[PDB]
């Protein structure tokens, strides 16, 4: 019923749930508030795949099965550059020894 | 006379007995061969507790009659 | 609503403030004298799984239901701790 | 979510004794081990055990306070009970194999250790073993156990107001739980929880017709009244000897043992009085092995089950300690994970040093068998 989301961008993760049922375009309104772009500014990503505002997060294949709020699930995150969007980008976190 | 005496658990103890032998000599005997004491024992037969004065016989319990015993729950 | 995390090596977290508060360290950095919190010596590899930690505690504090343990693999177990540490956690 | 966090070992070999924690120390008193001497003039036992450093301690015999008089101080014994009210526990009931039970009031000072016999009024109730006690403000609840006197299962309950000291009989409304012994009582709220114990099939006689509880009984203080209640449709197997607790409102029960099974247990169950329902849990890491009349106290969100007696791989005495934490830490999590994997710890702060090895150091009150 309930995803749990890490919400990435360049060195920016945002830790969030949501409901399954609830839009990609809600997301970027959390996005919003936080970060505070537009969603009109926003492009959001399950892995390489660009996430269409009118989809429910379970229609993008989040599951609370499979984005658990110890193992959550990430959604890429890109801003607007100028005209055009910038290229997606998340860096990775550090190493162990 | 051959009589067993069972605990709940499943235990079985055989004994040697005459009818003309006591409750108290009973307990005795099974202290003889499991080594409970006396006063940890309780027997019912026939759904009556057995009185330490009165004998086997008294109770009508006859050859390879089984004597249902209680411990006393040290360990709970 | 939310605050901000950083590692030592500048990743930025942004959590809710009231899973934030699972850390007794963070709610006291929160209420300090006179936000945002940067932990000079935790690593994101760790704070990242500190978080997970946050958003699990808060999650399924007060449940019954069968769930999934919190994973913690053997590379990251000395560094996880000593971050748990010294948040209190 | 809930977890079994420390297994020590090194402690009292005990089962059938009773325990109170007293913040994050549990004091507990007395109970029976094989081979060791319930005939004979013997003082009751006083284990401590630190739920912070985990280690268990003793405390020395008690000595006479005036020349002649006799050491104050309840004699071994097995089969009793111990409730806490403010600084003070209430020892009462229980045997040993030569006294028998013993019916006097016993008051322990949890801060100076010193034990009176405050004088009672009222009926006093007959001495037994296997009875339930449980406290509401001043009140301590006696009910059920076998009395050795009368000889059968009682299903009176006695109350003691500790504030004038005065037994009293309750006549109760309702229909009363069954005679047994063996059972657990627990109070959440105003309401007395009696669950499980061995029990007479017909009435409170021993005649072969044993059976073993799990339709709980429900008192309720206020009115003293014996409640009529839903029906549970789900429920835990009979037993006796199990171990109850009322935590955050709800009632827990922890192993056990059912004859007519010939089984022990080591599960745990949760009885919801609002719904009045109950549900069987799982908790995380191994648990405890199947085992009856072990004792269990709470301190803060953490469950302290020790002592205890199991079939041995023909009984065992358990000298073990397990603690349940309802809600590990990420810490506790971690010190767990660098336990199990065998790291090395020689570069931790010395703080986190100490929590590990705590955890992971026996006692030393009993050695192997």
């Amino acid at each position: 019923m309930d995803v749990f989301l890490m919400i990435r961008r360049h060195k920016t993760t945002i830790f969030t749930d949501a409901k399954e049922s609830s839009t990609v375009f809600e997301l970027k309104r959390i996005v919003e508030g936080i970060l505070k772009r537009p969603p009109d500014e926003q492009r959001l990503y399950k892995d390489d795949q660009l996430l269409d505002d009118g989809k429910t997060l379970g229609e993008c294949g989040f599951t609370s099965q499979t984005a658990r709020p110890q193992a959550p699930a990430t959604v890429g995150l890109a801003f607007r550059a100028d005209d055009t969007f910038e290229a997606l980008c998340i860096e990775p976190f550090s190493s162990p020894p | 006379m051959q009589i067993f005496v069972k605990t709940l658990t499943g235990k079985t103890i055989t004994l040697e007995v005459e009818p003309s032998d006591t409750i108290e000599n009973v307990k005795a005997k099974i202290q003889d061969k499991e080594g409970i004491p006396p006063d940890q024992q309780r027997l019912i037969f026939a759904g009556k507790q057995l009185e330490d004065g009165r004998t086997l016989s008294d109770y009508n319990i006859q050859k390879e009659s089984t004597l249902h015993l209680v411990l006393r729950l040290r360990g709970g | 609503m939310y605050v901000k995390l950083i590692s030592s090596d500048g990743h930025e977290f942004i959590v809710k403030r009231e899973h934030a508060l699972t850390s007794g360290t963070i709610k006291a950095m929160l209420s300090g004298p006179g936000n945002e919190v940067n932990f000079r010596e935790i690593p994101s590899h760790v704070l990242s799984k500190v978080c997970m930690y946050f958003t699990y505690k808060v999650r399924y504090t007060n449940s019954s239901t069968e769930i999934p343990e919190f994973p913690i693999a053997p590379e990251i177990a000395l560094e996880l701790l000593m971050a748990a540490n010294f948040l209190d956690c | 979510m809930l977890r079994w966090t420390v297994h020590l070992e090194g402690g009292p070999r005990r089962v059938n004794h009773a325990a109170v924690a007293v913040g994050h120390r549990v004091y507990s008193f007395g109970g029976y081990c094989s081979g060791e001497d319930y005939e004979t003039l013997r003082q009751i036992d006083v284990h401590i055990f630190n739920a912070v450093s985990l280690r268990w301690t003793k405390l020395p015999p008690v000595k006479s306070a005036i020349r002649g008089q006799a050491p104050v101080v309840p004699y071994m014994r097995y089969g009793h009970s111990t409730v806490l009210i403010d600084d003070t526990v209430l020892l009462w009931g229980g045997r040993n194999d030569t006294e028998g039970a013993c019916n006097v009031l016993y008051a322990f000072d949890v801060n100076t250790h010193k034990w009176f016999t405050p004088r009672v009024s009222g009926t006093v109730p007959g001495a037994r073993d296997g009875h339930s006690a449980c406290v509401l403000g001043k009140i301590m609840y006696i009910f059920g156990g076998y009395e050795q006197q009368a000889d059968c299962f009682s299903n009176d309950i006695h109350k003691l107001d500790t504030s004038t000291m005065t037994w009293t009989l309750i006549c109760t409304k309702g229909s009363p739980a069954r005679w047994r012994d063996f059972h657990s009582a627990t109070m959440l709220g105003s309401h007395m929880y009696v669950f499980g114990g061995r029990a007479d099939r017909f009435g409170p006689f021993h005649s072969n017709n044993e059976i073993y509880c799990n339709r709980i009984r429900v008192f309720d203080t206020r009115t003293e009244a014996w409640l009529d209640c839903p029906p549970t449709p789900v429920l835990p197997e009979g037993r006796r000897s199990h171990s109850a607790f009322g935590y955050n409102g709800e009632l827990y029960i922890f192993g056990g043992y059912n004859a007519r099974l010939n089984r022990h247990f080591h599960d745990l169950w949760k009885f919801n009085p609002v719904s009045f329902t109950w549900k069987k849990i799982e908790p995380k890491g191994k648990g405890p092995c199947p085992r009856r009349r072990q004792c269990c106290c709470i301190v803060g969100d953490k469950i302290v089950l020790f002592g205890g007696t199991s079939p041995s791989p023909d009984l065992i005495d358990h000298s073990d300690l397990h603690i349940l934490d309802f809600s590990p830490s990420l810490k506790t999590l971690c010190k767990l994970a660098v336990i199990q994997y065998n790291l090395d710890q020689s570069c931790l702060p010395h703080d986190i040093r100490w929590e590990l090895n705590a955890m992971t150091t026996n006692s030393n009150i009993s050695r192997p068998i």
